[PDB]
């Protein structure tokens, strides 16, 4: 199917507690594969998935050089943004960056991304054309001018259409037994009375990968969007994910309710009901 | 501005008393990234808890998984205790095997 | 593999 690579950078200032922390993690789809943390006893790029371990010394050294350099440039950038917003030196602030490439089911580039935020708000993003920028405010317009002057977009475009896709393809092949395996959800419906007159039906999906899934309840074949309690999809810790959806129904009316499950790993979409 | 953590407490595998498993606390949707998470057994902090590397969602909010091996029993109580700048006092969420 | 930068890249 479709696949993506992303790097996520977080740079956090902490006045009075040393220099800003820089952390980078890399993902293919829902699988992390590398980390770097400037706070580590010996900051270096470390593998986080077995299929990346086969990369040579030059790969690790090159990654580490890049993240060490970013640690320094992001510290300068934090200073710069503090100034752009006329902020005092007393507060802690965060720059986040997420970038990478998306491939379609044929393996060709679907689109690229290079997005930044400041204190959790959109700051600047590379447009889908990979040639122009969208700045959130007049501070970000200053970054935009700097990046335009330095032809940054042209360099991101080269990476996103080139190395990004090339490496993602390599990782997909090297990790094909996991990265290209969809594990379908194991499902069941539970029943718990909440009173004499109502009961909870909870539809469970466990052990699935990737995280993308759709869980809905219908009553008489009609979507119950407003009445359904849906927890956020959550990691199990073994690569797989979990989710449930719950509905409170009148006792006696249980068979009017159906749980529907869509997941990439499913030969056919599931329809489930409570089985007393 | 700031976003308060969502918190879920749950096991890696379906819970079976007497069978070793993993107790998870997943915190998400929060900003900024500093957060304190403890797993509790009968009210006491569990010592050797591990956690995932800091990452974030498309909306820029952070998420982390805290976990440790545990063996559920009938009477032992487990919970997750979370503090964040958005919280005036630590929040406690109890482990419920049907949740 | 992550992307590189020109020397002295900054926001």
């Amino acid at each position: 199917g479709s696949h993506s690579m992303r790097y996520f950078y977080t740079a956090m200032s902490r006045p009075g507690r040393g220099e800003p922390r820089f952390i980078a993690v890399g993902y293919v789809d829902d699988t992390q594969f590398v980390r770097f943390d400037s706070d580590a006893a010996s900051p270096r790029t470390e593998p986080r998935a077995p299929w990346i371990e086969q990369e040579g010394p030059e790969y690790w050294d090159r990654n580490t050089q890049i993240f060490k350099t970013n640690t320094q440039t992001y510290r300068e950038s934090l200073r710069n943004l503090r100034g752009y917003y006329n902020q005092s030196e007393a507060g802690s602030h965060i720059i986040q960056r997420m970038y990478g490439c998306d491939l379609g089911p044929d393996g060709r580039l679907l689109r690229g991304h290079d997005q930044s935020a400041y204190d959790g708000k959109d700051y600047i993003a590379l447009n889908e054309d990979l040639s122009s920028w969208t700045a959130a405010d007049t501070a970000a317009q200053i970054t935009q001018r700097k990046w335009e002057a330095a032809r940054v977009a042209e360099q991101r475009r080269a990476y996103l259409e080139g190395l990004c896709v090339e490496w993602l393809r390599r990782y997909l092949e090297n990790g094909k037994e996991t990265l290209q395996r969809a594990d379908p959800p194991k499902t069941h419906v539970t029943h718990h009375p909440v009173s004499d007159h109502e009961a909870t039906l909870r539809c469970w999906a466990l052990g699935f990968y990737p995280a993308e899934i759709t869980l809905t309840w219908q009553r008489d074949g009609e979507d119950q969007t407003q009445d359904t309690e849906l927890v956020e999809t959550r990691p199990a810790g073994d690569r797989t994910f979990q989710k449930w959806a719950a509905v409170v129904v009148p006792s006696g009316e249980e068979q009017r309710y159906t749980c529907h499950v869509q997941h990439e790993g499913l030969p056919k979409p599931l329809t489930l009901r409570w089985e007393p | 501005i700031q976003r308060t953590p969502k918190i879920q407490v749950y096991s890696r595998h379906p819970a079976e008393n007497g069978k070793s498993n993993f107790l998870n606390c997943y915190v998400s949707g929060f900003h900024p990234s500093d957060i304190e998470v403890d797993l509790l057994k009968n009210g006491e902090r569990i010592e050797k808890v591990e956690h995932s590397d800091l990452s974030f969602s498309k909306d820029w909010s952070f998420y982390l998984l805290y976990y440790t091996e545990f063996t559920p029993t009938e009477k032992d109580e487990y919970a997750c205790r979370v503090n964040h700048v958005t919280l005036s006092q630590p929040k406690i969420v109890k482990w419920d095997r049907d949740m | 593999h992550p992307v590189g930068d020109a020397d002295y890249f900054e926001y």
